[PDB]
RNA sequence: UGGAGGUGAUUUAAAUGCCAAA
RNA sequence: GGGACCGCCAGUGGCGAAGGCGCCCGGCUGGAACGGGUCCGACGGUGAGGGCCGAAGGCCAGGGGAGCGAACCGGAUUAGAUACCCGGGUAGUCCUGGCUGUAAAGGAUGCGGGCUAGGUGUCGGGCGAGCUUCGAGCUCGCCCGGUGCCGUAGGGAAGCCGUUAAGCCCGCCGCCUGGGGAGUACGGCCGCAAGGCUGAAACUUAAAGGAAUUGGCGGGGGAGCACUACAAGGGGUGGAGCGUGCGGU
């Protein structure tokens, strides 16, 4: 009901149909999967360090190349 | 009224067949039970005994039998896992197949598919005669034991072992197994 | 029909099929009205 | 002692159905669908749709006793396309996730050694 | 380095060339 | 219960005059290669007229009909959509006995013989040497016959071909003579029919045709760039009255 928050490790690359997102590595810092990393989509400028609130942790974004 | 009607359901254990432990397999619902019979499920050879090099081996056992909350099954076939044989295939190899309908020692009608990969590319007769191989071994193994020892044999591998041994003198061989048992008929 | 492959090259002209399809339309329509 | 099922996973390009039987595959446990859950065509066969559906299908298994799966997964086969479509890992992933444990996997995709002859003719659909 | 084959696929719609150059 | 079809292994691999030929066991049968101090003794090449074989489709009688699917019936797209896309569907596709004799039936290259550098793969047979789990096994070299690639002399307009010639020479048959009219008209033969083989003239026209070069273009591919491009934003113009320029009257 509050999110997740999540902090970004390695930032992978643009993406998107006008390069408006970018592709990351979080990993988890609360939670029942606390810990793992996994990668996602961003929209908005963003650096190592950023700390996102994702609203579940089941999806992973399609790796790009 | 759903979750009514699954209220009315009791639980059945199932046996293995006779020779090969009786062990417990398996649990399955059903509120009359008349209606288990023929059911049919599907074990690994490496559950009913513990090594972890035939888990490859899966065998169908089909109920026959119902007595108080017991299920008792016969032996219907046996086969090799698909991934399995599909990483035995390669190019520049050869594979012959066979297939067989046998009448065991006490009138059992079987059909066998028996198979084996040759090291590298050979030619059409040197097939000829491993299969004309395979044919004597498997029809007189057939003539000289029971269902069951068949069986047994079939599934632990004496029975390739033997076709390998026998074909080496055609051309050198990488694998020779028992592909796949289906029973058909059985003794009145 | 005898063959004629410059006929099939497709620059400044239909397709010779359905041109060969037309004439034996129309030599039907001939063949009919002499019988009678 | 252990209550054991089988989880058919159907997958195609336009749809995705979890059907959860018990060990001898004559007693159907649940089943869903991928248009259960969604109310757009479009996302019958996408990956959230199948984990909506697995966990639908999970739980519903998981209150009558079922403590875990082996799982069989399936394309259309036949004479159609041989590929699963892309809801099956999801789908996969979500059953384990939800509390089930998980037995052998293998996929069962009927294979024709040449059998019949496809649809559209001779040059295929023209798009 | 340079070539020859095979199997797959290949996200809506989108026709035309006038005045003129004379 | 039923009808059609034989996946991976599968290979510029194999066999056949060509069309064509791929599950396994048994019977009958055609051709070729290699080995040969075997037999006959020029018995050979090509071949006008003539004969036989010949994918798919079609037709005449009798069966069968799973899947697919001309015609046709519906749903969509569109300015229209007699189509492409979607749901159905008759003939046909399959078997037995005949007829038709057509394909980009293409190696777009008729067949027999002698000769003219090499290099390197692969299939069948034979010979020699070395290994060996003694296997109808493995590796290397040479000879003959098939099947691919790179290439010398030579050839060609060039693309390219080059002992599997499109090279130099000895034979025989078939065909062509600028583009259209035209594979049409008339006549004849064959066929149940659909159709097949043979085949002009009047008139019209200055090119039609081939291989390669430089650009431009593509609802072809790759790399790069721009606030007179987009994305993220800030402010507006298009509605009213007026200032000024333009078309028209
Ligand atoms: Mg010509
Ligand atoms: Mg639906
Ligand atoms: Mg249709
Ligand atoms: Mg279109
Ligand atoms: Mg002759
Ligand atoms: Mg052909
Ligand atoms: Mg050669
Ligand atoms: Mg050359
Ligand atoms: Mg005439
Ligand atoms: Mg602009
Ligand atoms: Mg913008
Ligand atoms: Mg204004």
């Amino acid at each position: 009901d509050e999110g997740y928050p999540a902090e970004v490790i390695e930032i992978i690359g643009r993406t998107g149909t006008t390069g408006d997102v970018t592709q990351v590595k979080v990993r988890i810092l609360e939670g029942r999967d606390k810990g793992r990393v996994i990668r996602r989509n961003v929209r908005g400028p963003v650096r190592v360090g950023d700390i996102l609130i994702l609203r579940e942790t089941e999806r992973e974004a399609r790796e790009i190349k | 009224a759903a979750k009514d009607k699954w209220k009315l359901k009791q639980w059945y254990v199932i046996y293995a067949p006779d020779f090969f432990g009786g062990v417990e397999v398996g649990l399955t619902p059903a509120d009359d039970p008349e209606k288990v019979l023929n059911r049919v499920v599907e074990v690994t050879l490496k559950d009913i005994t513990g090594d972890f090099l035939k888990g490859h081996v899966k065998l169908y056992f089909q109920v026959y039998d119902v007595k108080g909350q017991n299920a008792y099954t016969k032996f219907k076939g046996m086969k090799l896992a698909r991934s399995y044989i599909r990483s035995l295939v390669r190019r520049r190899t050869t594979r012959i197949d066979g297939i067989f309908n046998i009448t065991t020692k006490d009138g059992y009608k079987l059909r066998v598919m028996a198979m084996v990969i040759a090291a590298r590319r050979i030619q059409t007769s040197q097939e000829r005669a491993i299969r004309k191989i395979m044919q004597e071994i498997i029809y007189k193994k057939a003539e000289e034991l029971n269902f069951k020892d068949f069986v047994l044999e079939a599934v632990n591998g004496k029975i390739a072992a033997e076709i390998a041994k026998e074909a080496k003198k055609i051309y050198p061989l990488k694998k020779a197994e028992i592909r796949k048992i289906k029973v058909l008929g059985e003794p009145e | 029909m005898k063959r004629r492959p410059r006929k099939w090259k497709k620059k400044g002209r239909m397709r010779w099929k359905w041109i060969k399809k037309r004439i034996r339309r129309l030599k039907r329509q001939r063949k009919k009205e002499r019988g009678l | 002692k252990e209550k054991w099922g089988i989880a058919h996973i159907y997958s195609s390009y336009n749809n995705t159905i979890i059907h959860i039987t018990d060990i001898t595959g004559a007693e159907t446990i649940s089943r869903w669908s991928g248009g259960m859950v969604v109310k757009a065509d479009r996302d019958e066969p996408s990956p959230y749709a199948a984990m909506l559906a697995a966990r639908r299908a999970a739980e519903e298994a998981l209150e009558k006793g079922i403590v875990g799966v082996h799982i069989r997964v399936r394309a259309p086969g036949g004479s159609k396309s041989k590929t699963p479509g892309p809801g099956a890992q999801a789908a996969i992933r979500a059953l384990a996730r939800a509390g089930l444990k998980i037995g052998r996997v293998e996929d069962v995709t009927p294979i024709p050694h040449d059998g019949t002859r496809p649809k559209g003719g001779r040059r295929g659909r023209r798009v």
